[PDB]
């Protein structure tokens, strides 16, 4: 069950041997797991980051830590100097990334949550689609097996933030008795597009 | 072809002697650790019945994380990080209809450093009802997200006002939201 956690390496404490308004000073750490076709290829970035400005990553494609700023060439030079502390980030695409995700893979990569669709007039005719995972998806309007790319306007993918996402697609046209309209949504969390009729 | 990505994120801050640990997926929080209580923090309690993970190795990242932030003041000279305010944005969970149950979202994007105070508004009335937040969220150009919620009934006599405080910021921004 166990998720795994790399950990950061200490900058030398003796770089030359033996001898509220208030400014703030930030550090951040990023381990990136970049997956390529499934667990086919990936990619280990160690990214190191002081003022919002990164100063030496660890990249597994190059295999060793190589600076980003000038203020990043200590720690590379005495990071790479540890010949098995080197070896052990080189095998962690394995221990580390492809780990978590099998780990993973069951609640995230798998993770599917049917969208849920409701039309209704606004001059407008609204198609919103919410709570839905993972992002991807494709909404489409249809005017009784016709459509138009004209007066059409949507909101964009929304994350929530809650692992569900959502989008407004409105259709501008005044709904005149008789005519039939249906929206369309396409999902990899249905095994049939979803229509909604009007 | 890339498809997903898994970001393990830490932080430290001086001097407000804050930082945080969490993990990334897509852009969505797997779970943070809970550094007072020392424990694992699940974002769907869903994921505990899958997965455990050891809270004390964030704390201890998180050490050697400000042990490398006091090196790393001290070499730039003591450069502070340049403040980036805010965009907000209120937004709804699902669209609203009167009377039934829905929540209202603050989103809290491109700002930098992760410090911000948020405070819920409705009617002129300060709220706590319910209220919730997430961890600050990674992203690629090292600003910040954060997400916050508020479950509320709707109506057509109530208003209500997100206001975000950053230093960054000239004046505190407040975002409006009403039917």
């Amino acid at each position: 069950m166990k998720w795994r956690m790399a950990t950061p390496l200490l900058m030398q404490a003796l770089p030359m041997g033996g001898g509220d308004t208030r400014p703030r000073f930030l550090w951040q750490l990023k381990f990136e797991c970049h997956f390529f076709n499934g667990t086919e290829r990936v990619r280990l970035l160690e990214r190191c980051i002081y003022n919002q400005e990164e100063s030496v990553r660890f990249d597994s494609d190059v295999g060793e830590y190589r600076a980003v700023t000038e203020l990043g060439r200590p720690d590379a030079e005495y990071w790479n100097s540890q010949k098995d502390l080197l070896e052990q980030r080189r095998a962690a695409v394995d221990t580390y990334c492809r780990h978590a995700y099998g780990v993973g893979e069951s609640f995230t990569v798998q993770r599917r949550v049917e969208p849920k669709v409701t039309v209704y007039p606004s001059n407008l005719l609204v198609c919103s689609v919410s709570g839905f995972y993972p992002g991807s998806i494709e909404v489409r309007w249809f005017r009784n097996g016709q459509e138009e790319k004209a007066g059409v306007v949507s909101t964009g993918l929304i994350q929530n933030g809650d692992w569900t996402f959502q989008t407004l697609v409105m259709l501008e046209t005044v709904p005149r008795s008789g005519e039939v309209y249906t929206c369309q949504v396409e999902h990899p969390s249905v095994t049939s597009p979803l229509t909604v009729e009007w | 072809k890339e498809e997903h990505v898994i970001i393990q994120a830490e932080f430290y801050l001086n001097p407000d002697q804050s930082g945080e640990f969490m993990f990334d997926f897509d852009g969505d929080e797997i779970f943070h650790v809970d550094m007072a209580k020392k424990e694992t923090v699940w974002r769907l309690e869903e994921f505990g019945r899958f997965a455990s993970f050891e809270a004390q190795g964030a704390l201890a990242n998180i050490a050697v994380d400000k042990a490398n932030l006091e090196i790393m003041t001290k070499r730039s000279n003591y450069t502070p990080i340049t403040n980036v305010p805010p965009e907000v944005t209120v937004l709804t969970n699902s669209p609203v209809e009167l009377r039934e149950p829905n929540v209202l979202i603050c989103f809290i994007d491109k700002f930098t450093p992760p410090v911000v105070n948020v405070t819920w508004l409705r009617n002129g009335k300060p709220v706590t009802t319910g209220v919730s937040e997430t961890v600050f969220l990674p992203r690629e150009d090292h600003l910040f997200r954060k997400f916050h919620y508020l479950p509320f009934l709707p109506s057509t006599e109530d208003v209500y006002d997100c206001r975000v405080e950053h230093w960054g910021l000239d004046e505190p921004l407040l975002k409006h939201w009403e039917f």
